[PDB]
């Protein structure tokens, strides 16, 4: 069973830029699933923020895109997430997850769109002053 | 009749003059006038015509309630004259479809048009009014075409077809049409990275592609096809004026075998010519929006990294939405050369106007002169509190 | 966006309904998914494809969609179901996970 | 020019694509778009135009207001070019008549337009914009004829007409037109029972109708006409798809020289092309009501008993109302087989939707390919509240 | 449907007339029949073709037909004509028989 | 006609602005000036080209435009700045020099 979690500092400064990597395990991501990163402000519920593959195929959210990079490192099974101009609105919760659509996960009997399966604990991030 | 041939070079370019201009929205206030979005100017031997996608819907109706969408079931293809708004009772119908894009090749007119969700999606190609071939997706990602005219060479009209991520690399083919048929088509080849809604224009050899990178940089794409041989290459702009919009600002020295950064996962349309000396760029005005519009004369900008702009001319203040903008020419006029000519979308409503809940755009267009001429602006002139 | 109610409530052992709204672009046309969350964790995978569950997903948990509108139907409602229940759905606008901001549901006793 | 003739076979259908649609609804909204019914789609040799009949009024003006009633003095048949939406600007009148088919026949135009009481009515065949000939009633009930186009070949234009009970028996004949004379009628024969409607199309041979049974059965009609010879014979489709609305639910094995029974007085116009293996037949989602539309491959359906679907393809969602449904073609264009075409009507308003006082369609056409496409669906669009 | 008033109404000897009206489709192209109808039994055909009588219908029974309108003009009204009196006529646009409901004449005394 | 606000003012050594507004066919496509007339003599010409200011007109007088408006700013103001302040521009329409009227910029203490 592949796990997900994910690390990196829980305290931007205003304007500066977030980077946050997930780490799997259990699973070499050069196979193909996708994955991709939720956000999850306080009190509010969830919000998506985009994923990719190891071909570069990604799909962002487009109120973030041209804001947000998210990126594969087969290598190391690594992906990662980074966001520029961070501000108060940005501190949420991120969690990452992983997406078997797309037929991605190599199966043409399932749904095109399936939803996220595997998701890691989560992390919290401030941003502040 | 015959099919028209890539004869003639090109005009030398001193200065732009008008060329056309509807006023689609200031007409649109009090009358029956479409919603569109993506305009571009087209000629057949005899008629020159504005097309653009419509909405399905009025500019004053209740249904141009959302039109800031581009994907939909009530999206077509319209043609009506130059200079007259794209009225709902003088506007024919091409095609249906979300993305589409259309030219003449001497003897008559293919149209192609793309319709369907965002994976199973599909084209048809239309050729002297009938439906003749079609084209699934390969990559399943919104398929997309270039929005502007094609050209075409002893009928054959080589057309950029797109499949795959906006913000990533994605699947980019060249077809070759004759008379609606796909003779073959290529996987797209050569050092550029991402390719987006190619405006394309043919000299006296082949044809000059100026497209949209969407992924990593302002330095626009450039393809280079022969339709003859039926094969092509692509670089970038080697040129230290950025044209794409959003752009960092302009470095000293520019590069043209990688995308110039600084600007990730957006960009517009637009064109160059690029002819040596004979060199003319667009771009906005505004680094950061769709604001104005400016013609740079910049010699050699396709392979000097050095170059920049030693004559210019403003079409757009950047106080004024801008939009969307390509090349168009007419190959069936008199001379030894060809007029270079081209357009801008001017963009009004949502999402830059937030008073109203529609979308709509104007269009002006312009030819080239050999003569020095001077220069005036060109808004659309409509006032938004008339529609609250 | 997808539109929900705030909450929902019910005694133990009763059937409650969680509904789901809004558009042509999304659960008009595409599949719609639900999510549990729980105050402590990551929010689970209960239902995608409209009714159909993954493996470890209780059976007392049944999806359905019809026109521009979906509910999630809890049977034989536990204690241990309070939480916060999602719809997602991919939207063809924006392509790309549309979610409804969450309901909660409340067992009462 | 000279007559066209049947010499080419059908296309491989492996899937359909859209070919047009107006939107008429959704413009009508804030527009002088007319108010119609019963809409087909014919073409010329170089052109092809929507037909309907029109309520003599617009959508939103106050002559809208129990637009319901099919039968009156002011209705008329009207034609325009595709995906254009029925306007009062753009319209030709045809002629006059609450009941009406038309159809080229390499030459010229042919019209057939019933008008009159319930009782003394009576029919006007137009010939290249002239009448030509007339004929009156032989039942006295409501004579009706076809609504979607008529094929010719060598000049013979068969048509089908209907005399008498719509809930009963009915005598049905079959005329042989030339030029908008007639040249032979004949009564209709065969084992079908009750005739009304009739969708038809030509391949290589001979015309195929498909008709609609209103009395005994969900179990459509089928007409097949020699032109050449003048003659027919008829049946029912042979299998257990039922396509007509009300319909009871499928049966395993179906029947053919007697109607299915279940749905008494009832059902609409639909469509099937019926080629052996190639076969496709049009019918509703609901089996209750006109809602949704889906094409489905049911190979030898005319005479296999025991065939199922083996492919399909939805055209409209259950949840969107659809209307009458028939077929046409290009029997014009190049290539050696007819691309087969069908075209659906999207009925809004009374009796389904109760806020208005007035009732309309919108019309969407598709025609066949043999790659294998995505689908997509296609609403009206129109919202009814904006009405109200 | 045809339109009637509720009742109409006299005395002994009086002349009283009780009308009928509505579209072009009905009694504004067809003709129109008057009924009668005792409540004990069914109804008697007074008038067709809108002024004829069947034999055995008295003559003071006399039918009347203008415009889109129509009534029934009773003459002498006796204590015997106290009825329920129905407007029919052939409407083209559901092509069968549309009645007026009925007019309840009263005799006074 | 351009406009202008009726008055303005400040203490010594503040900055102030005026304003001056008003269409595309003028100070919207053209050229303004700002010219400084005293109680008793002719206006002074103290920027033109917008920001450009007439050898002998102190630094402190700063010019700009954006859009359909423009302003002049003065810095460090003096007792001696106090005046009528009057903008101006060619109009296209007219096809020649419009003004604004003018503000009565008032020195406090
Ligand atoms: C009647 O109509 C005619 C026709 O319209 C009017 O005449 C026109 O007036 C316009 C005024 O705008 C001119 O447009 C500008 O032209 C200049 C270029 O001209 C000068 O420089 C040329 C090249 O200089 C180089 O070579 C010389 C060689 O000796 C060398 O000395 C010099 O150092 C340099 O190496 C010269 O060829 C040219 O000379 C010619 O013209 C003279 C005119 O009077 C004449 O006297 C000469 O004899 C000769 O004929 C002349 O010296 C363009 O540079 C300029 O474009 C820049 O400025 C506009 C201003 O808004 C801006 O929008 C452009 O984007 C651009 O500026 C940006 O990019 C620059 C690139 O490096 C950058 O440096 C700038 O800082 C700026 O960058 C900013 O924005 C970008 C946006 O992305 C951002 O990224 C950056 O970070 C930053 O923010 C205009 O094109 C017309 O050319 C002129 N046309 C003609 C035919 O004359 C006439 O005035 C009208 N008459 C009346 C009465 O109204
Ligand atoms: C991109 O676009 C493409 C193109 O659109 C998408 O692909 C399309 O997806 C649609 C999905 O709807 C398919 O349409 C349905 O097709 C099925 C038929 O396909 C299956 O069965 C075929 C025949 O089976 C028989 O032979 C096999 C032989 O071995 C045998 O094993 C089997 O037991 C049986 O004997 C097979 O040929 C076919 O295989 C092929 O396709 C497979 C697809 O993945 C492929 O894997 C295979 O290799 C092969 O290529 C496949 O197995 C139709 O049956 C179905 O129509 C029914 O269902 C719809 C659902 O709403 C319904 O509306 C229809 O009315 C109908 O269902 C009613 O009638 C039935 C008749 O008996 C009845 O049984 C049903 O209960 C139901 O009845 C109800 O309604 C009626 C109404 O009056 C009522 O009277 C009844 O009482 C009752 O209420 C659809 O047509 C497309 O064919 C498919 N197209 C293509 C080209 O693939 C693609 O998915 C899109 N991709 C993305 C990413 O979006
Ligand atoms: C246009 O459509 C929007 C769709 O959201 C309408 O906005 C909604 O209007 C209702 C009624 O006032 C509100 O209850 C909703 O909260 C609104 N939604 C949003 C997101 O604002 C809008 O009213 C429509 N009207 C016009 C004039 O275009
Ligand atoms: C449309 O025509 C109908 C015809 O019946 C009108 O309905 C009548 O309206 C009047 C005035 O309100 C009522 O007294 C009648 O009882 C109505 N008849 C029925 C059967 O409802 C209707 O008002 C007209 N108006 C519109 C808006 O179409
Ligand atoms: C275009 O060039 C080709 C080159 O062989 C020639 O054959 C063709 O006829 C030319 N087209 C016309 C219209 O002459
Ligand atoms: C159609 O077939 C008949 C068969 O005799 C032939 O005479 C006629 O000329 C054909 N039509 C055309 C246009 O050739």
């Amino acid at each position: 069973q592949v796990q997900l979690e994910e690390s990196g500092p829980g305290l931007v400064k205003p304007s500066e830029t977030l980077s946050l990597t997930c780490t799997v395990s259990g699973y070499t991501i050069s196979s193909g699933y996708y994955w991709g990163w939720i956000r999850q402000p306080p009190g509010k519920g969830l919000e998506w923020i985009g994923c990719n593959n190891h071909r570069g195929s990604s799909y962002y959210n487009p109120s973030l895109k041209s804001r947000v990079i998210i990126s594969v490192d087969t290598t190391k099974n690594k992906f990662s997430l980074k966001l520029s101009s961070v501000t108060a609105a940005d501190t949420a919760v991120y969690y990452c997850a992983r997406d078997p659509s797309f037929w991605s996960s190599t199966s043409r009997t399932s749904p095109y769109y399936y939803g996220m399966d595997v998701w890691g604990q989560g992390t919290l991030v401030t941003v502040s002053s | 009749r015959n099919f028209n041939n890539l004869t003639k070079g090109l005009c030398t370019i001193n200065s732009w003059h008008i060329y056309g201009k509807d006023n689609a929205v200031r007409i649109g206030e009090s009358s029956d006038v479409l919603v569109t979005r993506e305009p571009y100017v087209s000629c057949d031997p005899d008629e020159c015509r504005f097309y653009a996608l419509s909405q399905g819907t009025t500019i004053r109706g209740k249904h141009s309630n959302g039109t800031i969408h581009d994907r939909s079931q009530y999206r077509a293809l319209i043609s009506w004259p130059l200079s007259s708004p794209p009225t709902v009772y003088n506007s024919r119908v091409e095609c249906i479809g979300w993305s589409s894009t259309s030219c003449h090749d001497g003897k008559s007119r293919m149209s192609i048009c793309i319709s369907g969700p965002n994976n199973n999606a599909s084209a048809v190609v239309w050729y002297n009014r009938r439906p003749v071939a079609e084209i699934n997706t390969w990559a399943r990602n919104i398929l997309r075409t270039q929005e502007s005219e094609c050209v075409c060479h002893n009928g054959v009209c080589p057309v950029v077809f797109t499949d795959g991520s906006a913000t990533g690399p994605a699947d980019t083919r060249i077809y070759y049409f004759k008379e609606g048929k796909i003779l073959k088509w290529e996987s797209l080849t050569g050092t550029a990275k991402h390719i987006e809604e190619c405006s394309c224009y043919g000299e006296r050899t082949g044809i000059t592609c100026t497209c949209r990178d969407n992924w990593q940089g302002s330095n626009r794409p450039v393809i280079q096809i022969d339709p003859v041989a039926m094969t092509h290459t692509s670089q970038y702009i080697c040129s230290p004026v950025l044209t794409d919009n959003p752009r960092p600002n302009d470095p000293n020295i520019g590069k043209c075998n990688d995308p110039y950064p600084g600007n990730n996962n957006n960009g517009v349309k637009g064109f160059s010519y690029l002819d040596g000396a004979n060199t003319w760029l667009g771009r906005t005005i505004s680094t950061a929006s769709r604001s104005g519009y400016e013609m740079l004369k910049v010699p050699n900008a396709l392979t000097d990294d050095r170059s920049k702009p030693i004559q210019g001319q403003t079409i757009v203040l950047n106080a004024d939405w801008s939009g969307y903008s390509g090349s168009f020419m007419d190959y069936w006029a008199e001379g030894d050369c060809y007029r270079a000519c081209f357009y801008v979308e001017l963009i009004r409503g949502r999402p830059k106007e937030d008073k109203v809940w529609w979308t709509s755009n104007s269009i002006v267009s312009m030819c080239s002169s050999t003569e020095f001429l001077g220069q005036w602006n060109w808004p659309d002139g409509a006032k938004i509190e008339y529609f609250l | 966006v997808l539109t929900q109610p705030p909450s929902a409530s019910g005694t133990p052992g009763q059937r409650v309904t969680i509904s789901c709204s809004g558009s042509s672009s999304n659960i008009g046309i595409n599949t719609v998914n639900w999510y549990q969350q729980l105050p402590g964790t990551a929010p689970k995978l209960l239902i995608y494809s409209n009714n159909q569950r993954p493996s470890g997903v209780p059976d007392r948990f049944s999806g359905s969609k019809s026109g521009t509108s979906a509910s999630l139907a809890i049977s034989g409602l536990q204690s241990e179901d309070e939480a916060d229940y999602y719809c997602a759905a991919w939207d063809d606008n924006l392509n790309g996970w549309v979610f409804g901001g969450g309901t909660k549901l409340t067992v009462l006793g």
